[PDB]
RNA sequence: CGUGGUUCGUGGAGCCAUGGGGGAAUCUGGGCGGACCACCGCCUAAGGCUAAGUACUCCGGGUGACCGAUAGCGCACCAGU
RNA sequence: GGCGAGCUAGCCCUGGCCAGGGUGAAGCUGGGGUGAGACCCAGUGGAGGCCCGAACCGGUGGGGGAUGCAAACCCCUCGGA
RNA sequence: UGCGAAUGCCGGCAUGAGUAACGAUAAAGAGGGUGAGAAUCCCUCUCGCCGUAAGCCCAAGGGUUCCUACGCAAUGGUCGUCAGCGUAGGGUUAGGCGGGACCUAAGGUGAAGCCGAAAGGCGUAGCCGAAGGGCAGCCGGUUAAUAUUCCGGCCCUUCCCGCAGGUGCGAUGGGGGGACGCUCUAGGCUAGGGGGACCGGAGCCAUGGACGAGCCCGGCCAGAAGCGCAGGGUGGGAGGUAGGCAAAUCCGCCUCCCAACAAGCUCUGCGUGGUGGGGAAGCCCGUACGGGUGACAACCCCCCGAAGCCAGGGAGCCAAGAAAAGCCUCUAAGCACAACCUGCGGGAACCCGUACCGCAAACCGACACAGGUGGGCGGGUGCAAGAGCACUCAGGCGCGCGGGAGAACCCUCGCCAAGGAACUCUGCAAGUUGGCCCCGUAACUUCGGGAGAAGGGGUGCUCCCUGGGGUGAUGAGCCCCGGGGAGCCGCAGUGAACAGGCUCUGGCGACUGUUUACCAAAAACACAGCUCUCUGCGAACUCGUAAGAGGAGGUAUAGGGAGCGACGCUUGCCCGGUGCCGGAAGGUCAAGGGGAGGGGUGCAAGCCCCGAACCGAAGCCCCGGUGAACGGCGGCCGUAACUAUAACGGUCCUAAGGUAGCGAAAUUCCUUGUCGGGUAAGUUCCGACCUGCACGAAAAGCGUAACGACCGGAGCGCUGUCUCGGCGAGGGACCCGGUGAAAUUGAACUGGCCGUGAAGAUGCGGCCUACCCGUGGCAGGACGAAAAGACCCCGUGGAGCUUUACUGC
RNA sequence: CACCUCGAUGUCGGCUCGUCGCAUCCUGGGGCUGAAGAAGGUCCCAAGGGUUGGGCUGUUCGCCCAUUAAAGCGGCACGCG
RNA sequence: CCUACGGGCAGGCGCCGAGGGUAGGGCCCGUGACUGGGGCGAAGUCGUAACAAGGUAGCUGUACCGGAAGGUGCGGCUG
RNA sequence: CGCGGGGUGGAGCAGCCCGGUAGCUCGUCGGGCUCAUAACCCGAAGGUCGUCGGUUCAAAUCCGGCCCCCGCAACCA
């Protein structure tokens, strides 16, 4: 039946994207995170 | 006066729909004065603060005038009576010789052709805007203000009407729909007569679709829920209340008063 | 009056700070020595600056009765993959 | 302390969809009726959380499936339309 | 620092096992080719399957999966020479298509402003924000692979400059406009489709007949101006003006004068059109696809006809149906050697996307997964219609293991003698019924219903006669509704496919609706409707620390809370307790005021502590009201001229002792109460009695037509449900080739009985029986597997819930 | 009573298939009788084989209808998921 | 088959048709657990409604209430 | 079996707690008013306190056994 991941570019940046990330404080600091630990993406492509 | 319909189908049968004979030729709803987009949403910045309520047919926001003496000395001849989806009453067009139209919220027997006016002066006829202080003790009237210049909030819903006891000092007794005695400032415009589309309160939605399209989504009764999410809920099979009857937040809601005390408008009320 | 800080949890409860109310004085003036008074002493509030000794280790070096690829950092290897 | 309404629930803005059948409300016109009416009868008309029934939305009973095709499925039957 | 256990951790390898399975039962067969190797790749022919699709286009999402060469280790459930796989090279062409240098919507963001310990929150203008609004390209050809993008033909927009002609030009400002619902619907067209004796075409005469008005095949597409046909839009002139936050000559309003018509003007749609281009069968070629010919192809008449176009068309209705820009007009500063408008002409025209898959093997589901996924097109014949059903066109497929065999057993189907619910918890299941036309149809009812009630008859084909309509000329043709008559055939004419079994009677809920995504669809929720109660508007109420916001741009015919639940007849008594409402007195009580008096230290002045009376709120007490507020609504004894029984009486208690109605009930313990009814036989069912363990009036009482995938009873019809089984079919099971799992597993050389043993022994005792090893089957046992029992207890273990538990906010 | 089993010994009835016991319901053989015959009563022997179909209820059981030679009682984890 | 054949009879088919069957209605009668009132019946219970201001003038139509007669409300009659 | 209450003149109740008193209403009996009855008025009688013990100076009362009557409870399984 229907599942649960129904991809929507759209969504995907407007949620998860970089922009998002930097304007609430907890999401820079999602940020400050991914790069501390040297993530080689710090947001969804 | 309050259409029938024959039973041919079910909810048809008790059902019953407005007249609209009072509605001159009309339909779309003259732009200018008003329309106006209307934000129709049932809560506030995120969470629902009012509840069951969505839905309900789209709607154009009719901008009428709540304040008359806008236009002091100002006539103007009563050009038709239309439908508006925003209240229970029927409001009128009304064209001034100024050249400018604005609608007012329709008295009753207000016929179509009328010149109407406002002010310290103006004839005391239904449709005619007054300082209080300047109207006959006795005179019944509407759409009164509760406040000089603050524009009308009184005696407006469909049939309502108030009548001038008495004058006291700046003030002037009135008894309102609700029934209670209060004291308004005579500066405070009123109009004669009373609302209109009376029949209102006699008509019967019929059917649950029918309370749907008003945009009143469905009421569910305490007693229907757990006890998580309201005093009344739980116990096997239903249950009198158990405790003085509460709403969801907790508060009794059989008698209870709650109007604030010390309100300073206290110092001008004297009734029910 | 209401609270915090101090070992001090209302305790005989000072001292320091202060949300609220009232509200001074300028050397013979003021604060303090644990309720309060006296005596005796200590110090000059309601402005400010001040290196060094002190804390830490992304980083560099030196050592090891530290590990030796299931250990040792999660990664000795194109691993935060 | 953060992350989630790309599943699900509600609401908001803006678009889209519902084969074809049937029943025949008001109103209208004509005839009758009366002092005038009510009302009656035809014809017309085409209302309805109205009827039958695909799409579409469902999940009623049963059978199968049970390391499944499937971490909710398949067939027959059934509800709304 | 020593391992064998921790349902231990990581890793390796076993067992089950050559076992189950190899993923829809739409289906295959042969020939030829290639190759080391072929059921599996290419080609041909034959067969089968989709065809409102299993074909075709678009949007998401995916991201080289696209085309070609070479290749087969692995991925492919088998194979593989093939592939969506490995390597390499190629491939995505736009002023007009989508999106951006346009507009606004919800929402977001946010100068001003407001609020918040910090983080931050709110927020007017503005800005961002589209599948909505605006806006100029249609058709053919070409590539292995792109095309409205290249080419070809015809056509068009904007920007810049110039020339001419015209005018007060000028806007972020004003106004008109854009501009809007649902249902039904007129006329005229179009896409689309059928027919044709007419036009064009390779061929064909078979097997008994046919050389024929034979058969088979096709008879179009795009297209400016102009012109026609249909439709939408729209008044003209003058005067006054105080309104449209400046100004308008525009709009609004008033008077007057002319058309009220679409006449005029204007826009769109359709037709015709220069021109451009396509163009079947069949046959020939060689494919892995296509290509030549057929061709100088022909290219025409008739009919059926949209849900689409003219579009803002018309009518009815109530629930009363976005915004902004482009656009037009008006003026403002400003400029008017400007500027703007019309026509022509030259020049200029940017960024991103474009391959491919897209109902699926390329998207979401760990998989080449029987699931999920929005919009458009979706032909023909027939069946009353239709997107239904059957067959079929175009196109696409036979679903990536096969071959044999003909057991049990299972699944999915077909039929069955006689009987016909005897089956069972229950007709579960399955059968019967079944479309259309006509005849006919009850109680009851809210007059609509109940109704497809029930129950019946007709249904094909042939010939003859005959009526009406649409299109044409009134005529033929063609298309459509029929009407009457005489006959033919079968077991049977909706001859296949899709297509209600019916009646009687109770319970609950009025009704359509909603719900435990994935064990409950219901008598539960909701529902119109009744009642109570709160709220006078900066309303009550809700969210928030706040600002603020919803309520509502609403105003008591309104909004919030609560119960009840269409409708009908109704809803009694108790205010003592609890709640709520009223009560300016009195009683009590906090801070505070107040200070009579007491005390500590000083020689003193003083300084500093306590602290009575007294004036000090709400609340509580107290005093009343209140029942669709929380709630409640008696016990014993006696009594009538047979007997029973008790209208009547006595007494105790209470705040008051249950009224109407209903009652063995969704409530009745005793209980299969008792009587009647149904049945040969009735624990249930219907009617009734009242002895109501333990009904009763808005947690409503009693009824009620209609409605129900609810639940109970009875009958008719019909049946494999059954007596009671039998046969048959296909898919598995079995055998052969290929691939090849899983839970589980102390180790095993793993029998019966009677005993014993931690009380249920393959494993101990005695006896009995038994050569070693497999295969197909059955499930009694291994206290068989699975899950550290959900029940039960225990833990001074958790958590949700409640209140007159405690203590807080 | 609390002995194995709470790191699971599925718990009533039905259906299917049975197998055993005898304390025998029927048939076979008997003694006694208040056994004339016929039919019975009662105890003894005997487990070969047999022991019906229905209505009510989930029922086991029980009642009832119609029969019958008879409509037997128990055990087998109240036999057997 | 018979003729005195362009005939008759037999025989065949068809309409109608007694009645039989299936289905659904109507009217009437009998009967039924139980149930409503009614009539009648030498000496039952309870009360006092009416007749005399019947000890609350009576009666009345309606409505509510009550062991019972009744009471009360609203209006009407005078008998 | 469990738990709680009750038993007192003829009827229905109080007196039991807290030891010594037996009380209220009705009924019954005699007397009045009445033609008579009821109502009404004046007087009166009648109880060992469910039984058996126990405690105490003394028991309806406090205690235990039993006999009765009424009510409640019987849940997970
Ligand atoms: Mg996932
Ligand atoms: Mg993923
Ligand atoms: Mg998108
Ligand atoms: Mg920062
Ligand atoms: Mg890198
Ligand atoms: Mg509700
Ligand atoms: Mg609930
Ligand atoms: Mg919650
Ligand atoms: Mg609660
Ligand atoms: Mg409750
Ligand atoms: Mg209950
Ligand atoms: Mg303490
Ligand atoms: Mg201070
Ligand atoms: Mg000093
Ligand atoms: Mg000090
Ligand atoms: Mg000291
Ligand atoms: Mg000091
Ligand atoms: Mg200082
Ligand atoms: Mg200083
Ligand atoms: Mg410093
Ligand atoms: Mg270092
Ligand atoms: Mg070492
Ligand atoms: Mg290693
Ligand atoms: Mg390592
Ligand atoms: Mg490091
Ligand atoms: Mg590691
Ligand atoms: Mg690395
Ligand atoms: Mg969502
Ligand atoms: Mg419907
Ligand atoms: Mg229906
Ligand atoms: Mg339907
Ligand atoms: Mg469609
Ligand atoms: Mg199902
Ligand atoms: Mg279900
Ligand atoms: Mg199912
Ligand atoms: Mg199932
Ligand atoms: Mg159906
Ligand atoms: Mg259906
Ligand atoms: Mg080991
Ligand atoms: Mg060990
Ligand atoms: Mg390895
Ligand atoms: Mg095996
Ligand atoms: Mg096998
Ligand atoms: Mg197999
Ligand atoms: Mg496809
Ligand atoms: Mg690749
Ligand atoms: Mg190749
Ligand atoms: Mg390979
Ligand atoms: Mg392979
Ligand atoms: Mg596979
Ligand atoms: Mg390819
Ligand atoms: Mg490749
Ligand atoms: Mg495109
Ligand atoms: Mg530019
Ligand atoms: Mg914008
Ligand atoms: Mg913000
Ligand atoms: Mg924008
Ligand atoms: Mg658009
Ligand atoms: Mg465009
Ligand atoms: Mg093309
Ligand atoms: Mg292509
Ligand atoms: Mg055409
Ligand atoms: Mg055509
Ligand atoms: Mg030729
Ligand atoms: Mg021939
Ligand atoms: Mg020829
Ligand atoms: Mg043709
Ligand atoms: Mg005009
Ligand atoms: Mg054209
Ligand atoms: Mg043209
Ligand atoms: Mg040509
Ligand atoms: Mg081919
Ligand atoms: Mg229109
Ligand atoms: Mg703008
Ligand atoms: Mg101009
Ligand atoms: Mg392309
Ligand atoms: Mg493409
Ligand atoms: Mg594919
Ligand atoms: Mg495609
Ligand atoms: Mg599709
Ligand atoms: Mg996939
Ligand atoms: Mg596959
Ligand atoms: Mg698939
Ligand atoms: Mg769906
Ligand atoms: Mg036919
Ligand atoms: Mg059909
Ligand atoms: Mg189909
Ligand atoms: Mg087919
Ligand atoms: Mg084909
Ligand atoms: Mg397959
Ligand atoms: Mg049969
Ligand atoms: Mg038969
Ligand atoms: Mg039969
Ligand atoms: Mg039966
Ligand atoms: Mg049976
Ligand atoms: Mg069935
Ligand atoms: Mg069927
Ligand atoms: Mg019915
Ligand atoms: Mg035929
Ligand atoms: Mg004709
Ligand atoms: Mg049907
Ligand atoms: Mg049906
Ligand atoms: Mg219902
Ligand atoms: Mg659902
Ligand atoms: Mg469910
Ligand atoms: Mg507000
Ligand atoms: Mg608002
Ligand atoms: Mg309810
Ligand atoms: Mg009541
Ligand atoms: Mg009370
Ligand atoms: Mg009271
Ligand atoms: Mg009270
Ligand atoms: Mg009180
Ligand atoms: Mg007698
Ligand atoms: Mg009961
Ligand atoms: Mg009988
Ligand atoms: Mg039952
Ligand atoms: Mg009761
Ligand atoms: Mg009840
Ligand atoms: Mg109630
Ligand atoms: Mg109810
Ligand atoms: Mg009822
Ligand atoms: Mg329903
Ligand atoms: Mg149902
Ligand atoms: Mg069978
Ligand atoms: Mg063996
Ligand atoms: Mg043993
Ligand atoms: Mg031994
Ligand atoms: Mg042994
Ligand atoms: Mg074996
Ligand atoms: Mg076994
Ligand atoms: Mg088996
Ligand atoms: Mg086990
Ligand atoms: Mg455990
Ligand atoms: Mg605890
Ligand atoms: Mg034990
Ligand atoms: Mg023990
Ligand atoms: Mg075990
Ligand atoms: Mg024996
Ligand atoms: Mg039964
Ligand atoms: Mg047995
Ligand atoms: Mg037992
Ligand atoms: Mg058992
Ligand atoms: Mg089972
Ligand atoms: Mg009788
Ligand atoms: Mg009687
Ligand atoms: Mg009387
Ligand atoms: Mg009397
Ligand atoms: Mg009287
Ligand atoms: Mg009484
Ligand atoms: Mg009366
Ligand atoms: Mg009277
Ligand atoms: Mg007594
Ligand atoms: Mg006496
Ligand atoms: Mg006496
Ligand atoms: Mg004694
Ligand atoms: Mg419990």
């Amino acid at each position: 039946m229907k599942r649960t991941w129904q991809p929507n570019r759209r969504k995907r940046a407007k949620t998860h994207g970089f922009r998002a990330r930097m304007r609430t404080p907890g999401g820079r600091k999602v940020l400050k995170r991914r790069r501390q630990k040297g993530r080689w993406r710090l947001t969804p492509a | 006066a309050v259409k029938k319909f024959k039973p041919y189908t079910p909810s048809r049968r008790f059902m019953t729909v407005a007249d609209f004979s009072e509605i001159t030729k009309t339909e779309p709803e003259k732009s200018l004065v008003k329309p106006l987009k209307k934000t129709g949403g049932r809560n506030n910045q995120g969470r629902i603060t009012v509840r069951f309520r969505g839905g309900g047919h789209k709607r154009l926001y009719r901008i009428i005038d709540f304040k008359r003496w806008d236009k002091v000395g100002i006539p103007a001849k009563v050009a038709a009576i239309e439908y508006d989806p925003n209240r229970s009453a029927r409001i009128a067009l009304l064209h001034y010789v100024d050249g400018e139209k604005r609608y007012i919220i329709a008295p009753d027997g207000l016929q179509v052709g009328q010149q109407v006016v406002a002010g310290p002066d103006a004839p005391i006829q239904v449709g005619n805007a007054l300082p209080l202080r300047f109207i006959p003790v006795g005179t019944v009237v509407h759409a009164v203000e509760l406040e000089p210049k603050k524009g009308a909030k009184l005696a407006r819903a469909a049939g309502t009407s108030a009548q001038i006891q008495g004058r006291e000092g700046d003030y002037v007794i009135l008894r309102l729909p609700s029934g209670e005695l209060r004291k308004v400032h005579g500066e405070c415009y009123a109009t004669v007569g009373a609302v209109g589309n009376a029949d209102h309160k006699n008509i019967v939605l019929g059917k649950a679709g029918r309370s749907r399209w008003l945009g009143r989504r469905p009421h569910v009764r305490g007693a229907a829920m757990n006890p998580v999410d309201h005093p009344h809920g739980g116990g096997e099979g239903r249950a009198p209340r158990g405790r003085p009857p509460a709403s969801p937040w907790g508060w009794q809601t059989k008698g209870l008063k709650t109007r604030k005390r010390r309100k300073p408008s206290s110092r001008f009320i004297i009734a029910r």
